[PDB]
């Protein structure tokens, strides 16, 4: 949110390259008039299992030569992970002071 | 005659063809022939200089639109059957007021030839079942010919099959056959090749096969599996041929609603290649092939939208014998696709291959398949000794 309030300042849009993810019928039959799978033989739609040292999924859109890693549907991840830091000073002895209390076994 | 076939040709030769069997036909000791007045035969000027006997209307239906591009052309052009009848006294009518049109097939030209008509819903039809009942390996028909009421039983199964019945018995009667010869006509045939062609080996899972070359086609055989509803549905799903990919969404459409598990095979992929055919498969109805990337051993278990099972599959051997492997005990086993195709094309491949004869042979070898066959579901199959 930080970033996309900083684009907002003086930047020109996102990146549709940025903008690329994988009831209603998710599985469209409307979309695929408009990506290759189409009246148009050049089925630039993707394919999977394709071998090679190359990218089956697009990452963006080739590159960070690395993996992308998963964030979990934008949920539990990195809110139970920065907890970690509170759980650092307790599970750390030097770091604490405290006072006296109970010795060293209050915290 | 009897039992040759001279080789098929083309979907339609020009009349010299034509001609060139009718005289084989007449001088061979043949006395009569069954023509097919197909669109195209009819529209390339050749009903002109042929007499017609009988004309018989089984069944209408709107397909191939962007040729008939309105419905009054469609009505006219199929009409022209009719409309070459000139002598009412040695020429009949076989028409079907089931359909809504049938006085309007009859008007356009001769109406003095006389109707005889075939329905079985609509009972006000001069031959009607009376009695009508449909199984997977029975069928029995009261039948209430001009002539009589009449027993027929066979195991010929589909509804459009009583009416195709129906309609040759209508046509006996406008040449006033007795009703044994139009029994022993009917009872003549066992298997029409390569269409809802039943094998039963020894087994009680019906295998039938079409033509299928329209996803209509596997709905229509879907409606019947449902009017005949078997304890578990198994279709195999063949593949298109070229870049027709409207099809397959809705083919799996109503393979995936009107089948507990489904199956797919590679059976016409002379385009491209393969993988990308069953990619293809999935395309417009809503459920995405993203999965089958991330299967890990995690996603072999899934239960598509209806709770049903999923499918994957190409090497057609292995497909066709698991899909008649899968049969436990009165089941429903389509392997259908492509029908009385005797070979197998795979982009670039040409070689022998029946569906039928792999049928049989599988219905064999399932006395092998009695020694195993635990964790029969959905996936995986026919190893044991691993849990």
């Amino acid at each position: 949110l930080d970033a996309l309030e900083t684009m907002a300042k003086d930047n020109q849009p996102i990146p549709p390259r940025a903008m690329i993810l994988s009831g209603y019928e998710v599985d469209y039959m409307a979309r695929y008039i408009s990506e290759g799978g189409l009246t148009g033989e050049r089925k630039r739609w993707v394919p999977r299992r394709g071998k090679t040292p190359l990218d089956p999924d697009v990452e963006g859109f080739i590159y960070s030569n690395p993996v992308e890693t998963s964030f979990k549907q934008r949920c539990l991840e990195e809110w139970k992970i920065r907890h970690r830091k509170l759980l650092r000073h307790l599970r750390n002895e030097g770091p604490a002071v405290l006072g006296a209390n109970a010795s060293e076994s209050d915290y | 005659h009897g039992d040759n076939k001279l080789d098929f040709p083309e979907a339609n030769p020009d009349a010299v063809l034509v001609q060139k069997l009718m005289a084989k036909m007449l001088h061979n000791g043949t006395e009569a022939v069954v023509m097919e007045a197909s669109s195209n035969e009819l529209t390339h000027t050749r009903c002109e200089e042929i007499d017609f006997d009988i004309a018989v209307f089984t069944n209408l239906s709107r397909d191939n639109s962007h040729f008939q591009g309105n419905e009054e052309e469609f009505r006219v052009a199929q009409a022209k059957l009719f409309s070459r009848m000139v002598d009412p006294d040695r020429h009949r009518k076989i028409v079907n007021v089931d359909d809504p049109n049938a006085p309007f097939f009859i008007a356009q030209g001769n109406p003095n030839v006389p109707v005889l008509t075939f329905a079985l819903e609509n009972k006000d039809a001069d031959v009607h079942p009376l009695k009508f009942e449909l199984s997977l390996f029975e069928t029995t028909v009261l039948v209430n010919t001009p002539q009589g009421i009449l027993e027929i039983s066979s195991g010929l199964l589909g509804r459009h099959n009583i009416y195709n019945i129906l309609a040759a018995v209508t046509v006996g009667i406008a040449v006033g056959a007795p009703l044994e010869d139009i029994v022993r006509g009917i009872e003549e045939v066992d298997a029409v090749p390569g269409r809802c062609e039943v094998i039963d080996e020894e087994q009680a899972f019906g295998v039938i096969v079409d033509h299928a070359r329209t996803p209509d086609a596997l709905s229509r055989l879907l409606d019947s599996v449902r009017e005949l509803q078997p304890r578990r549905i198994i279709t195999v799903i063949g593949s298109c041929g070229e870049k027709e990919r409207g099809k397959r969404p809705m083919l799996a459409k109503v393979a995936t609603d009107k089948s507990d598990v489904t199956m797919l095979t590679s059976d016409n992929q002379g385009s491209e290649d393969p993988l990308d055919i069953l990619d293809d498969m999935l395309a417009g109805i809503g459920w995405t092939m993203q999965d089958y990337l991330k299967h890990g051993e995690n996603d072999y278990y899934p239960p598509l939208p209806n709770g049903h099972r999923l499918f994957l599959h190409d090497i057609r051997r292995v497909a066709v014998r698991c899909a008649v492997a899968m049969g436990e005990e009165g089941d429903m086993v389509v392997v259908a696709g492509k029908g009385h195709e005797a070979y197998q094309v795979d982009g670039d491949k040409k070689e022998f291959f029946d569906d039928r004869e792999e049928c049989r042979e599988a219905l064999q070898y399932v006395d092998e398949l009695h020694q195993a066959g635990i964790d029969t579901s959905e996936f995986p199959w026919r190893l044991p000794e691993s849990h």
